[PDB]
RNA sequence: AGAGUGUAGCUUAAAAGCACCCAACUUACACUUAGGAGAUUCAAUUGACGCUCUGA
RNA sequence: ACCUCGGAGCAGAACCCAACCUCCGAGCAGUACAUGCUAAGACUUCACCAGUCAAAGCGAACCUUUGAUCCA
């Protein structure tokens, strides 16, 4: 199935978003934009949300 | 002062005022047709079998300056009427009467093939290097 | 679904204004007539919608189109129906501002 | 690796063949009418 | 119920039991090309047009082709896809042959001919070519549709056409700025003795173009017409506007119209030299103002409108506090 | 001997558009892209050089 | 057995509807991680709740099936 996961910024900031991701699947890094610094930065998965 | 007297409300007739100012309506709807009609000036290439012909046409169907190797002046100066010689030959001249007529900026709608073809690349080419522009301004909301 | 067309011929019709709600594209945008990511028709102009029908070309990416397009024989041209604005306000005007 | 004699005699060569197979499928189709 | 066509149904010629046997279109460019066609076509149902509407020459041009493609020099570089073409020949060539027909459409497509003569149209016979001198070593050409500064526009421009009287005229169609039909004569010269201009009588001065900052784009026409017999004719506004219309009318007798030549006015800094200087009067200073947005009447309750409802209707953005 | 007479295959086209051929992509066809070849029978609307038909 | 939602019958031609009923599948999957932010004007399952579409603008790049409140 798919699990709910916190990606978080790895910019220092606080900024977290949630994405779908296989719990097989390895733990997640993306590329996404940063409200607060105005630029696409790296995030990595934290910590398991739930089990969807 | 009668000089003076103005209209409160000026009147330009000129029917390309709103399309140079960049504020003039494109049709924007046509999403299920090709090609779409969101533009003021489009370059329309016809390939027949023996003559190529280019045309840049307003909006409204008229044709504003045509460039085809069917007229003598331009035939009496190349080998075939059909190859990218003459496409390119035809892109020049049809760059240097655009310049003459005041239109810098075009829109070209080509199919895939169409824009693979190299003599339509070709033709894009000798456009761009006599002054037109094939992608004209956005409106000005 | 409560769907259909919501403006027919006539009416006056204000810049986002939905036209027509379709499941299937039973109308097809014309001038001044957007599609919502449902197949809805909407004004982006303000006018009177006009229907027509009109020859159809179908975009070359359209792969099942082009195909049906290809099938058909050397004298028949597709047509399908069109919704227009046709717009009624200009642009704008020219006011004089100031006499410097 | 080409050179442009050779490039040139085969162009030639495709201009030829297609005149000789132009004219032999005039003939054959005369040949079919008549 | 069903009311028959009131006319040939499209695909109804063609609608034959032998499909298999009918060729079809085995490509798309044939197909847009038809359906181009039918577009074109009339028809009897409602349709977007209505709501949004020498032997001896003959001889020698055979010749002459025959000529260029001997010339197997010709043939490699076109084969080698690197000949060109000599511009400036071409475009000599295409003003005697057929360019008045073109730039009767550039007049027609500007409108010169609907705004002018009511939509009197002609063919510009006599490849008239106008220049504005541009400092002394260059001259910014008027071609059909140019578009030249009122800076480049100051002073009166070169006039050259290979021609035997005439009379040129400039108007500027759209840059009235009280009536709106009427336009302003710039210069007019009468009674050209061939082609040496200097000896024309000049009865209105000579005026730069004066398009107001913010007016747009104004379309200035070099009108010429060939002259019969000369006749005697008649910095101020009120007699610098006449209309082309019934001043050609009081004329067309022995005045026919032979050469064009229009270009595109823009604001500049020599419009407001023109507007102060010698027009002695204040310039006019236009914007182009779109018309207010659209808002529903406003509802007592506006049920599941967001709160930017109540500040789509007020008009004044401060802070007000009524009686206190 | 007489009639119809006549633009490259087709054109109530006026030197054009469709047709037509190879080269590459196709098993192949097709598409597409590159190229190729083409005519208003001879003299002043008329007469005579060629084709079809009607006879021996 | 069903109870919610969606698709088809089931309504021939705006909508609405043959409830009850017949068949199918969804409590999602894939994709992207601007698949963002804002915002005119509209639609709407006949109330409300809820649910849709969206010009213009800003910013990045260059989408195809459900569940409120409270409470944690
Ligand atoms: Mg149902
Ligand atoms: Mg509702």
């Amino acid at each position: 199935k798919n699990i709910l996961v916190r990606m978080v910024s790895e910019a220092g900031t606080g900024f977290c978003f949630n994405t779908k991701r296989n719990r097989l699947r390895e733990k997640l890094t993306l590329l996404h934009y940063d409200p607060v610094v105005k630029q696409r930065v790296l995030f990595v998965e934290k910590k398991k949300i739930r089990s969807l | 002062v009668e000089n003076e007297a103005v209209a409160p409300e000026f009147t330009n007739r000129n029917p390309r005022n709103l399309e140079l100012l960049s504020v003039a309506r494109k049709e924007r709807g046509w999403r299920t047709v090709f090609p779409s009609r969101e533009f003021w000036h489009r370059l329309r290439v016809i390939r027949t079998q023996h003559h190529v012909e280019a045309l840049v046409e307003h909006q409204n169907g008229k044709v504003v300056v045509s460039a085809s190797t069917r007229e003598w002046a331009i035939k009496k100066h190349l080998y075939s009427t059909r190859n990218v010689v003459a496409c390119e030959s035809i892109g020049r001249v049809l760059a240097q009467r655009c310049l003459e007529a005041g239109i810098n900026f075009m829109v070209y709608q080509p199919t895939p093939w169409e824009a693979a073809s190299d003599s339509m690349k070709r033709l894009q080419s000798a456009m761009t290097e006599g002054g037109v522009v094939l992608r004209e301004p956005q409106r000005i909301y | 679904r409560r769907q259909g067309i919501k403006k027919m011929e006539g009416h006056y019709v204000h810049a986002g204004n939905i036209i027509a709600t379709q499941r299937h594209f039973r109308w097809h945008p014309g001038a001044h007539v957007g599609v919502g990511k449902n197949k809805c028709l909407y004004a982006l102009e303000e006018g009177i919608v006009r229907y027509t029908k009109e020859v159809y070309v179908p975009h070359p990416r359209n792969t099942e189109a082009v195909d049906l397009i290809t099938r058909l024989p050397k004298g028949a041209v597709l047509y399908k129906t069109f919704v227009h604005v046709v717009p009624a306000k200009p642009e704008g005007t020219f006011k004089l501002v100031a006499m410097l | 690796e080409l050179t442009f004699e050779e490039t040139e005699r085969r162009a030639l060569l495709l201009k030829k063949w297609s005149l000789y197979k132009q004219q032999e499928r005039k003939m054959e189709r005369d040949t079919i009418r008549a | 119920r069903r009311t028959p066509p009131l006319g040939p149904m499209p695909n109804s010629d063609i609608d034959l039991s032998n499909l298999e046997r009918l060729e079809k279109y085995r490509s798309f460019d044939r197909y847009r090309r038809r359906a181009e066609q039918e577009a074109q076509a009339p028809h009897w149902w409602r349709t977007y047009r209505e709501y949004f509407g020498r032997t001896q020459q003959l001889l020698e041009r055979k010749q002459a082709i025959q000529e260029l493609r001997a010339n197997v020099e010709e043939e490699r570089a076109a084969r080698l896809r690197t000949a060109s073409v000599p511009l400036d020949a071409v475009r000599a060539e295409w003003e005697r042959t057929c360019g008045p027909y073109h730039k009767q459409r550039l007049a027609e497509y500007y409108g010169l001919y609907r705004d002018l003569f009511h939509g009197a149209t002609f063919v510009p016979r006599v490849p008239l070519h106008v220049a504005y001198a541009v400092g002394e070593d260059d001259l910014m050409p008027v071609y059909c549709g140019n578009e030249v500064t009122p800076t480049e526009a100051a002073q009166a421009p070169e006039v050259t056409y290979e021609a035997e009287l005439w009379t040129l005229l400039l108007t500027s169609l759209d840059g009235h700025l009280l009536e709106p039909d009427a336009e302003y004569l710039h210069w007019l010269l009468t009674n050209i003795p061939g082609n040496r201009v200097a000896e024309g009588q000049v009865t209105c001065p000579y005026l730069p173009p004066f398009p107001a900052r913010g007016s747009g784009i104004h379309r200035l026409a070099f009108l010429l017409f060939k002259q019969d017999q000369p006749i005697d004719f008649s910095y101020q506004l009120a007699q610098r506007t006449f209309r082309t219309f019934d001043f050609y009318k009081k004329h067309q007798e022995t005045m026919t119209p032979a050469g064009l030549s229009f270009f595109q006015c823009r604001w500049d800094d020599s419009v407001t030299y023109i507007f102060h200087q010698l027009l002695d009067m204040r310039e006019p200073v236009f914007e182009f103002v779109r018309p207010p947005p659209y808002h529903p009447k406003q509802k007592r309750f506006p049920h599941r409108q967001p709160l930017r409802y109540l500040d789509r209707y007020r008009d004044s953005h401060e802070p007000t506090y009524g009686i206190y």
